[PDB]
């Protein structure tokens, strides 16, 4: 089906050799590069820390990243959680009310201590994705009740439970509080037709924000945003010429499906791309995704031969070199020649000698001669190193002048270089054959524009088109010259040199061989140009800086790849070609797997951007702290496919500071569902109230009260209870600071307790700022522990500045028996520790305003809705019927 | 026109108005038939189109597919001694739908 495949000359027609695919070549290139670096640093003293070079397989990796696209961030429910409860005392018309939430953000992380930074950044870091999970959420299908010829909410979706404080209550609050109940509605409840239900309810306000920002999103992105994304898809597949069935995607909506939509196609390349010491990883990914699978084809064999009769035939001049079987270390050599044919810039070759292995000296001189027509090193890329480059002018030399046949004049030059002389009956000049990697004189790429420009790229980032040896794909169908016009100039000048020297039969083959060899190189360049494309390929301008760099030997933010190969390799590769078969497997799932690797990448960054400051907010808890503590937080919360793809090359164990903080402040981000929410709860979480935390905690000595139980009916009315909670922060002149330094000071000269003595006999305040300490809330019914009544802000083990500390809440019950002056003792018991809090935790309310906390909006959708994600349907083989801009 | 969700009211809206309709301009085969006696419902009244509608994951998808065959026919009349004189006449007509 494909035009280019058609063959009606039995010229391109020959017999398979081998077979490869991507998923082969990238676990070889791994293997390779490893053992390269394991036995250079076996066979010589070495003083590095142990790594374990091992290789993982890329296959699984890839499954695992695309199986995450599944994930729901989002949760739907019948009714929101409780957020408050109620406390009875023996009052009958006084209660207390509590906010859960507070309670359960008490609880959810380590406790917060001086010295270890890093359990530090993972309570943050807890604390923050506890806030993610707990507010996102969709209402659906809610209980409601007829009432007076309307809707009414019933109880329990509302978000307070209050069950246990009716039966205490007399009549009158009771009819009260039943009319107040009653009297909750739902908006426009008496319309038919009507899309959704909208209700007042209680909430506290860090989960309100995450619901609101949920709902917003849901409501913004629709249509136009997938329409966008199937459009993209539909240019980047029109670049990479896919077909299309005739099944075409409608706009059309249901009345009764609301559409989740979490990912976007035209991913930034900059993020891929920002990653410190990435290159091998992408380089991986991209041959793993994109490379096609495809045969190896050796060429005719009636072309180095023509049988005239029966008896007599034509001999080539390589007959005992085709004879040659390779074994399997030279197929490998092979593999990876063609390898580094296939990546210009990122792979470059270079030669290996092996003492045990004999070679008859004809193999040497021949690749001399091959390598300057199979490789590149001119002035735009170059795929072979500069001793490389020597080592060929230097075999080319040794060919020229072994003279097996009359001999030649020649003409030696001043100097001693290689290659620097004039040969032939008609002096032809040798010197334009050396290496010049200015220029590139000697090999592909003379006179020829091997890089060219030509329409937008769907990749912003690539937007090259590759032409090795000046041809170009579209000649495979619509030829501009004659078959034996076909040629281009290095190869020209080669076999007018060979000519000169008076090898006249290996000119004689060359000649015969030439269309061969640029159709190979131009199915190399179709290969290149169309089906490698994606984001992992290099950015432009890194390419365009590879070879300056390597020439003047500076350094290199993209360090290409060095790999071996053999002599006798150059002449097995020159006498194959790759012919692909199929595609990959995995062709037009790629865009979803790069899109979500992008956004888990996007996220990390923001986590590390918002933890980056702590230590400058605080400077006394973080004293210890380092980069690296915050980066392995981060990563110990994050899924582990995306750290296998990023841990490709064992590239962490050699990153240092300033690459983690060159990365965090680069201003790339890529935009997504998850990430939406991950900004609110970050931005909630900003106040540190909200995380139970503070340093707003005092010392005064005060005294348990003792009230005098005259009239007990009249004092169980009132409700009495006791905190060490303060409703209002003391007097500026009345408070004494001090500071971490100095109470370390003073506590090792050992002044400290008799300061703060001398203090607390003047009836005044002391406060233990600069440090953020844990705090738990708890009721007590009888006397508490006293170790709970007498705790201090500070401890012994040269003191530890940060303890956790209890705010309790002491409720006094009386009985008739009690004697009127019965809890009255001839001496005082005392308490220090107080705390204050701008947050309404804990509050004594009247019955009355029980009701009083119902007023934020809620908005549900009916039962005969439906939620689906279609973030799954984002593959590339979809046409859309109306096309877009 | 399926993306809007209006194909086959336009087409029934031409067909109302005594138009015709050609579909596309691709080389068609044609077929010869003879028939002798009233032909089957699939050469007439048979649509030169097929037009499917599907549902995957809440997206719905169309298919229009446009038909390669054709056929002339020639409708030969024969009639009987006992036939009345109103005995071929319908209370309602019968439609056929397509002209080479």
């Amino acid at each position: 089906q494909r035009p280019e495949r058609i063959k009606t000359t039995p010229y391109l027609e020959g017999d398979v050799l081998s077979s490869d695919s991507g998923p082969l070549l990238s676990v070889f290139a791994l293997q390779e590069i490893m053992q390269k670096v394991r036995q250079v640093q076996a066979d010589y003293m070495t003083a590095t820390r142990e790594v374990d070079f091992t290789v993982p397989d890329v296959q699984k990796i890839l499954d695992d990243i695309k199986a995450l696209a599944a994930e729901q961030v989002y949760k739907i429910v019948k009714v929101p959680s409780i957020s408050f409860r109620h406390i009875v005392m023996q009052s009958r018309d006084r209660v207390l009310r509590v906010d859960t939430y507070y309670e359960e953000m008490s609880q959810v992380g380590d406790v917060i201590t001086e010295d270890e930074p890093e359990k530090f950044y993972s309570t943050i870091i807890k604390k923050v994705r506890f806030i993610r999970g707990k507010g996102s959420f969709i209402l659906h299908d809610i209980p409601t009740r007829d009432h007076r010829g309307m809707e009414v909410a019933e109880p329990e979706v509302l978000g307070v439970e209050f069950k246990n404080v009716l039966p205490v209550l007399t009549a009158e609050h009771r009819a009260m509080i039943q009319n107040a109940l009653d009297g909750s509605i739902i908006e426009n409840g008496n319309v038919a037709t009507r899309d959704v239900d909208v209700f007042i309810g209680a909430c506290s306000e860090p989960v309100y924000r995450i619901y609101n920002r949920l709902q917003g999103y849901i409501e913004a992105v629709q249509l136009q945003e997938l329409r966008n994304s199937i459009g993209w898809l539909e240019r980047l597949g029109h670049r990479k010429r896919i077909t299309y069935s005739q099944e075409v995607l409608t706009d059309f909506r249901r009345q009764d499906t609301i559409w989740v939509l979490a990912l976007q196609l035209p991913v930034n390349p900059q993020v891929v791309w920002d990653v410190p010491r990435s290159s091998i990883a992408n380089l991986i990914m991209n041959i793993a995704t994109c490379l096609p699978t495809g045969e190896y084809i050796a060429p005719n064999p009636r072309i180095s031969s023509i049988t005239l009769t029966q008896r007599i035939t034509t001999t080539g001049p390589f007959a005992i070199l085709t004879g040659s079987t390779p074994t399997a270390q030279q197929l490998n050599d092979v593999r990876k020649i063609y390898l580094a044919l296939m990546f210009p810039g990122q792979i470059i070759l270079d030669l290996k000698i092996d003492p045990g292995e004999r070679m008859d000296p004809a193999v040497r001189m021949v690749a001399g001669v091959v390598g300057h027509l199979l490789f590149t090193a001119g002035g735009r890329f170059t795929n072979l190193t500069q001793n490389m480059a020597r080592q060929l002018d230097i075999a080319l030399n040794d060919y020229l002048l072994y003279m097996y046949n009359t001999r030649v004049q020649v003409n030696y030059g001043p100097t001693g270089e290689p290659l620097d002389f004039q040969i032939g009956r008609n002096q032809y000049d040798c010197n334009v054959f050396r290496a010049d990697f200015a220029t590139g004189t000697g090999y592909n790429g003379w006179a020829t524009i091997d890089v060219e420009y030509r329409e937008p790229a769907p990749y912003v980032h690539a937007q090259r088109y590759i032409r090795y040896c000046g041809i170009d794909s579209r000649e495979l169908i619509n030829p501009t010259t004659y078959g034996i016009g076909m040629t281009y100039h290095c190869y020209n000048e080669m076999l007018r040199m060979l000519v000169a020297a008076g090898k006249d039969s290996e000119a004689a083959y060359f000649r015969s061989m030439l269309p061969f060899h640029m159709v190979r190189f131009a199915r190399i360049n179709q290969i290149i140009n169309e089906d490698l494309h994606s984001v992992f390929s290099l950015p432009d301008d890194m390419f365009n800086a590879l070879l300056p760099d390597l020439i003047a030997g500076a350094h290199q933010n993209a360090d290409p790849v060095v790999l071996d190969v053999s002599w006798i390799s150059l002449w097995f590769a020159f006498n194959r070609s790759f012919e692909p078969t199929h595609r990959n497997e995995m062709l037009e799932v790629a865009p979803l797997i790069e899109s979500v690797y992008a956004s888990e990448l996007s996220v990390m960054k923001v986590d590390m951007r918002h933890l980056s400051l702590m230590q400058r907010r605080f400077p006394d808890v973080l004293i210890q702290a380092r980069p690296s503590h915050f980066w392995k937080a981060v990563l110990n919360d994050s899924p582990e496919a995306v750290k296998a793809v990023m841990n490709l090359s064992h590239s962490h164990n050699f990153i240092n500071i300033r690459d983690m903080m060159r990365w965090v402040m680069l201003p790339s981000l890529q935009p997504s569902l998850k990430l939406a929410l991950e900004e609110e709860a970050w931005a909630a979480a900003n106040d540190f109230e909200d995380l139970m935390l503070t340093d707003q905690v005092y010392m005064h000595r005060d005294m348990l009260p003792e009230p005098r139980l005259d009239d007990i009916e009249r004092f169980r009315q009132e409700g009495f209870y006791y905190t060490n909670m303060l409703e209002a922060p003391p007097e500026i002149d009345r408070v004494v600071q001090y500071t971490y330094e100095i109470a370390r000071l003073q506590a090792n000269m050992g002044q400290f307790r008799a300061a703060l003595r001398r203090i607390m006999d003047d009836d005044d305040w002391v406060r233990f700022g600069g440090v953020l300490r844990t705090v738990r809330v708890k009721f007590y019914d009888a006397r508490p522990p006293d170790d709970v009544l007498q705790g201090l802000p500070f401890s012994y083990d040269t003191i530890k500045y940060a303890t956790e500390t209890t705010i309790f809440y002491l409720i006094y019950n009386v009985e008739f028996s009690n004697t009127p002056d019965s809890l009255v003792l001839i001496n005082p018991t005392y308490t220090m520790t107080k705390v204050f809090i701008n947050k309404r935790i804990v509050e004594r309310v009247r019955v009355g305003q029980i009701l009083a906390v119902l007023n934020r909006r809620f908005v549900a959708y009916k039962g005969k809705m439906r939620i689906m994600d279609i973030t799954q349907s984002l593959k590339m083989g979809t046409k859309l019927a109306a096309p877009t801009v | 026109q399926a993306n809007m969700g209006q194909f086959r009211a336009a087409l029934r809206r031409i067909m109302d108005d005594d138009d015709w309709v050609r579909f596309g301009g691709v080389l068609r085969t044609v077929r010869v038939k003879f028939y002798d006696a009233r032909p089957p419902d699939d050469v007439l009244q048979g649509l030169p189109f097929s037009y499917d509608t599907n549902e995957r994951g809440g997206l719905a998808y169309a298919t229009i597919k446009y038909a390669t065959e054709t056929t002339i026919f020639y409708l030969i009349y024969n009639v009987e001694f006992s036939n009345t004189p109103d005995s071929l006449v319908l209370i309602n007509p019968t439609y056929t739908m397509t002209k080479v």
